[PDB]
């Protein structure tokens, strides 16, 4: 399946209360696959991650971080 | 702790990591 659909499937398997915490851990982990990422780019990655629960139709639909 | 365990168990949200990288180029 396509990546976004796999993402929403993995996220859906996480408990609602754990989805925002888990997305924060994903942003951290994604940085390891890149190395030197500036603070502006890090903030953007959290912004993108923040949108994923709505895209997925998953509560809660936004993560403050 | 519950959330960490669920993250690890769901493949460390590896596809979401891919999403987040895709829109962060
Ligand atoms: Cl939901």
């Amino acid at each position: 399946p396509p990546t976004l659909q796999r993402c929403c499937r993995q996220l859906r398997n996480v408990s609602p209360f754990c989805r925002c915490p888990s997305l924060r851990q994903a942003v951290q982990s994604a940085q390891q696959q890149q190395g030197q990422v500036g603070p502006q780019q890090v903030g953007h990655m959290y912004r993108v991650a923040s949108r994923i629960p709505a895209i997925c139709n998953l509560q809660p639909m936004r993560c403050p971080f | 702790q519950r959330c960490r365990h669920q993250f690890q168990t769901q493949q460390r949200l590896r596809a979401c990591q891919r999403v987040i990288q895709r829109w962060s180029q």
